[PDB]
C-alpha cells in the first residue's frame, strides 16, 4: 500500500527553525509530485509548498516562501520541509500528500502537529467525576498545556458509552472532560478507571473512580 | 495569489440512506481542475471534477466545471466526516472550508448528570461542578446554571461532541468553575437543561452539606 510517514513534531519556541521529514513507500517516489499541506482546527486546509519529480522545481505559498524550504531525496524516497523563524502562526497538524500529475493529492500521511508557542508545558491535573438501570462517571482533565492529552477507560477496554468533549482554551491552559456510562450493577462492581496520557510533558495519570 | 474555493454550507441535512449533493463555488474559472476529499487525515475521491480514484465506490458522483462544483453523495450512513473542495488550476493550490452532513433521527431527551467538585480539586483552591448533557437530538439545546436558585452565568464553559457516528446524537459539557472560597459560601447547585423534547426542563442538583 501507499504510505507516507512523517516525521516526529511537537512544541517549539517562536523564532525557532526546524526540517520535517517524510518517508514514502509503497510506490515508485521519482515517478510523483509531492507537496505539504497543513491545517489547523475549525479553519480548514491550507496548500504550503510541491516540488516536482527530480527536486528541480519548487513551488510555494508566497506568504510562507521566506521561511520555507522544500526538498526531496529520491534514493532514500523521503520528502523533506525546512521551517525558519517560526511564528505562532504556523502551528497546524502538517501532512505529507502525493501529488497526481493532474495536481490533486491522491494519497496523504497521518499528519504531524506542529506547536509554536512560549507557553511552558504544563502537566494536567485529574479529577475524579463520581455520583436508575445505568450510571454515568467521568473524569475531569484541567491546567494542561499543550494539546493533546488521550482518555481512555479501563487502559481502553471500556469503549462503549464513553463521550470524550473536545478540550477548551483557557489562559493558555488547556481543559477537558470525559463521561462512561454503564451498567448500574456492574459498577462498584467492576472497576472503572480513566486514563489520561500527556505526551507533552511524558505524564500519565489513572484515576479509579469511587463512590463518595 | 488566490482563487478562492467556497463551500457555503458549513452543514447539511439529510436522512440516512439519502442521496445529498455538497456545493463548492470558485471565485475563478477553474475549468475541471478540482479534487474532492473526505476526511474525519483526509481522503481522496474524485479528480478532475468528476473522476472517481481506483478504489472509490460509485456512491460518489462529481459534477460541474468552469466555476460551480458538486459532490453528490448516495446511500449516505452515519459517519464522522466532512467533504473538502480544492482546486489545483493555478498556484496556490486551494482548499474549501469543508461541509459536515447531518444525519436525521428521533427526537431524543438528553440525559442529565452533575457532579460536585473532588476532594483533590478543592486542597488545591479550585471548585468546579461538572453536567453532562448526553446523546440527545437535536443538536439545539440549553444549559442554565443556579446558585441557590439564582441564576450563574460567570465561570461556565462548554464543550460540544461532534453528532456520533453510531447513533447520530449529541452530547455536551458543562462546566461550572468557582474558587473554593465562593464554593464554600453556597448551598445549593444547579444544572438546568431545556430542548425541545419537554416543555419542563430537566433539573439535576446537589447541596454541598
Amino acid at each position: 500500500e501507499v504510505k507516507l510517514v512523517e516525521s516526529e513534531g511537537g512544541l517549539v519556541q517562536p523564532g525557532s527553525s526546524m526540517k520535517f521529514s517524510c518517508t514514502a513507500s509503497g510506490f515508485t517516489f521519482s515517478d510523483y509530485y509531492m507537496a505539504w499541506v497543513r491545517q489547523v482546527p475549525g479553519k480548514g486546509l491550507e496548500w504550503v509548498a510541491n516540488i516536482n519529480y527530480d527536486g528541480s522545481t519548487p513551488d510555494y505559498l508566497d506568504s510562507l516562501k521566506s521561511r520555507f524550504i522544500i526538498s526531496r531525496d529520491n534514493a532514500k524516497n523521503i520528502l523533506y520541509l525546512q521551517m525558519s523563524s517560526l511564528k505562532s502562526e504556523d502551528t497546524a497538524t502538517y501532512y505529507c500528500a502525493r501529488e497526481t500529475v493532474v495536481g490533486s493529492f491522491d494519497y496523504w500521511g497521518q499528519g504531524t502537529t506542529l506547536t509554536v508557542s512560549s507557553a511552558k508545558t504544563t502537566a494536567p491535573s485529574v479529577y475524579p467525576l463520581a455520583p436508575g438501570s445505568s450510571v454515568t462517571l467521568g473524569c475531569l482533565v484541567k491546567g494542561y498545556f499543550p494539546e493533546p492529552v488521550t482518555l481512555t477507560w479501563n487502559s481502553g477496554s471500556l469503549s462503549s458509552g464513553v463521550h470524550t468533549f473536545p478540550a477548551v482554551l483557557q489562559s493558555d491552559l488547556y481543559t477537558l472532560s470525559s463521561s462512561v456510562t454503564v451498567t448500574s450493577s456492574t459498577w462498584p462492581s467492576q472497576s472503572i478507571t480513566c486514563n489520561v496520557a500527556h505526551p507533552a510533558s511524558s505524564t500519565k495519570v489513572d484515576k479509579k473512580i469511587e463512590p463518595r | 495569489g488566490d482563487i478562492v474555493m467556497t463551500q457555503s454550507q458549513k452543514f447539511m441535512s439529510t436522512s440516512v440512506g439519502d442521496r445529498v449533493s455538497v456545493t463548492c463555488k470558485a471565485s475563478q474559472n477553474v475549468g475541471t481542475n478540482v479534487a474532492w476529499y473526505q476526511q474525519k487525515s483526509p481522503k481522496a475521491l474524485i479528480y478532475s471534477a468528476s473522476y472517481r480514484y481506483s478504489g472509490v465506490p460509485d456512491r460518489f458522483t462529481g459534477s460541474g466545471s468552469g466555476t460551480d462544483f458538486t459532490l453528490t453523495i448516495n446511500n449516505v450512513q452515519s459517519e464522522d466526516l466532512a467533504y473538502f473542495c480544492q482546486q489545483y488550476n493555478s498556484y496556490p493550490y486551494t482548499f474549501g472550508g469543508g461541509t459536515k452532513l447531518e444525519i436525521k433521527r428521533a427526537d431524543a431527551a438528553p440525559t442529565v448528570s452533575i457532579f460536585p467538585p473532588s476532594s483533590e480539586q478543592l486542597t488545591s483552591g479550585g471548585a468546579s461542578v461538572v453536567c453532562f448533557l448526553n446523546n440527545f437530538y437535536p443538536k439545539d439545546i440549553n444549559v442554565k446554571w443556579k446558585i441557590d436558585g439564582s441564576e450563574r452565568q460567570n465561570g461556565v464553559l462548554n464543550s460540544w461532541t461532534d453528532q456520533d457516528s453510531k447513533d447520530s446524537t449529541y452530547s455536551m459539557s458543562s462546566t461550572l468553575t468557582l474558587t473554593k472560597d465562593e464554593y464554600e459560601r453556597h448551598n445549593s447547585y444547579t444544572c438546568e437543561a431545556t430542548h425541545k423534547t419537554s416543555t419542563s426542563p430537566i433539573v439535576k442538583s446537589f447541596n454541598r452539606n
